């Protein structure tokens, strides 16, 4: 459960992220792809070399959803419905998955925003991207 | 793959009372119920849409008895699994594209269906044998994913 | 979620076990410490001999407190509130062995009910499990 | 390890520039405030009501170098993490009763802190490295557990 501190320090960090979000997006799937290769099996029809625009694209994708998430933080399950549905039944991603995308995207947030990655700041992200993985796992059985 | 002799032979004293046709079918069947995100790879099987329609397809039993049939002959060569199982592992990654953690689940739900069928049988440390098994598998079919 | 169907299948499968929830406990926690001996740092205190004393005490809690989030299947969260207050602030037990314990007292389930241990049934207790195990962790940060 | 000529060599060169004594401090104090369980053992040491509190206790930094050190000297034994951290193995279980999962979420703090750190320098391909290595690490110190 997020804390209004937490809502907070999220709200902040990807404050600060702006227009770079989806560059950040692509960047955190490459991290994915390199370092947890059995994340690969659910993009056989990708591009995975590096600089693919199916992987720039799908990074955008992902990163407008967190953007909406934190947006609505107070109404997340709300906010992501539909992609809670297509995870669950047309996707179905393993939930194993969701923890390695997540920690590649603390990675790439660490990576370029230092000032604003502090403890505290860490923390909160991580649990806000527990609880996306949360929503979008809830409907799976 | 730490098996003591001991735990060697339980494993192999069991598994002889195994009716892998039967025991097949039970584990994928139960797979696909259990975690329906598994049905991922099976949408040419038909109908899964209820615990009844998976049990008893035709094709989930015949796919069950496939799996069982090449984790038996892994169990005569416990010494040597990741090489016993190389080709299976490739082609896994390389062409059906399964996600390893599919295997691990598979282990759990394998041995639920040990426990189910030999009761009293199924002792504490003969689970914990098997535990070892499945988990080597696994690992043996996860070894060339790339 | 747990549906009506999961909830009807719960109550049964539980209602077998009746009298015995102790013993099964108990056998759950063995099969755990057997299986998964990482689990055991959190049980230095203890004697795990077989047949312990502190295990067969410690298996009947575990099993009156499935009993009661079973009893109260509409409300665990409020009815396990102080379990999870108790794991969050005190035991500290690391979430992923939850799963691990989740996964022996199946088994010992599995051992003991064979008519109903049914396919639906098993989905059913796995994804009871799964909610107690969330249940208890949830004020852990 | 299953490391690359190449993986060994990043690895090795980017540990060349890491300060132990302030890398080993802020990853065991992130570990203290993201996973805050991690705070079971560390009773003794006082005050960590607050990332502050955590960040700043010394015993909390001084512990942090303490295991980046032996870390550090692991990085050197590489081909052999198992037979180089036996010991300490047998210790974290005997005595300390540290569950191994403790040191796989240290291993994801440790990077986030190296990419804290290196930004730009920390490249896909040198966290891929890093993670084959903490993963190893983690994998040796939990060897001995019975
Ligand atoms: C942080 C959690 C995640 C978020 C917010 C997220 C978000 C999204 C979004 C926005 C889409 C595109 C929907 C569309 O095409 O309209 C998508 C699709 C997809 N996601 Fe998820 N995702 C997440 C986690 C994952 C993970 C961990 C995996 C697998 C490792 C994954 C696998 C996929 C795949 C395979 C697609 C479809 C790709 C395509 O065919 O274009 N997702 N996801
Ligand atoms: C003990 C672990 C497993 C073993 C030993 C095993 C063995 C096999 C074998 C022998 C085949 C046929 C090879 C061929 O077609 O040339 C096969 C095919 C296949 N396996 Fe695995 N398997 C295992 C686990 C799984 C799991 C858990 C899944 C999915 C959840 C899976 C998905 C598939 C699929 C989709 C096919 C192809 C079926 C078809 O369309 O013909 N396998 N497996
Ligand atoms: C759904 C699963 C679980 C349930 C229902 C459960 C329930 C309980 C209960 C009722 C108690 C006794 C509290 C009291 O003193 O009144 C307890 C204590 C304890 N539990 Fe949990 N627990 C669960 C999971 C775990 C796991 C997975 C572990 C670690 C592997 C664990 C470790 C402990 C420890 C160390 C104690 C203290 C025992 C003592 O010192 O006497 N628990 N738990
Ligand atoms: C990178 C993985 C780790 C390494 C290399 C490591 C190494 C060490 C070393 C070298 C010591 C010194 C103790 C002695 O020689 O007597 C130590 C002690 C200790 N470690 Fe670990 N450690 C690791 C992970 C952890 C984690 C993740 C925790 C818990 C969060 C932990 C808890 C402890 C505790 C409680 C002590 C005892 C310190 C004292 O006596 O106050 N360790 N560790």
């Amino acid at each position: 459960v997020l804390s209004p501190a937490d809502k907070t320090n999220v709200k902040a960090a990807w404050g600060k992220v702006g227009a770079h979000a989806g560059e950040y997006g692509a960047e955190a799937l490459e991290r994915m792809f390199l370092s947890f290769p059995t994340t690969k099996t659910y993009f056989p029809h990708f591009d995975l070399s590096h600089g693919s625009a199916q992987v720039k694209g799908h990074g955008k994708k992902v990163a407008d959803a967190l953007t909406n998430a934190v947006a609505h933080v107070d109404d997340m399950p709300n906010a992501l419905s539909a992609l809670s549905d297509l995870h669950a039944h047309k996707l179905r991603v393993d939930p194993v998955n969701f923890k390695l995308l997540s920690h590649c995207l603390l990675v790439t947030l660490a990576a370029h925003l230092p000032a604003e990655f502090t403890p505290a700041v860490h923390a909160s992200l991580d649990k806000f991207l527990a609880s996306v993985s949360t929503v979008l796992t809830s409907k799976y059985r | 793959m730490h098996l003591t002799p001991e735990e060697k032979s339980a494993v192999t004293a069991l598994w002889g009372k195994v009716n892998v046709d039967e025991v097949g079918g039970e584990a994928l069947g139960r797979l696909l119920v259990v975690y329906p995100w598994t049905q991922r790879f099976a949408e040419s099987f038909g109908d899964l849409s209820t615990p009844d329609a998976v049990m008893g397809n035709p094709k989930v039993k015949a796919h069950g008895k496939k799996v069982l049939g090449a984790f038996s002959d892994g169990l005569a060569h416990l010494d040597n699994l990741k090489g016993t199982f190389a080709t299976l592992s490739e082609l896994h990654c390389d062409k059906l594209h399964v996600d390893p953690e599919n295997f691990r689940l598979l282990g759990n739900v394998l041995v639920c269906v040990l426990a189910h069928h030999f009761g009293k049988e199924f002792t504490p440390p003969v689970q914990a044998a098997y535990q070892k098994v499945v988990a080597g598998v696994a690992n043996a079919l996860a070894h060339k994913y790339h």
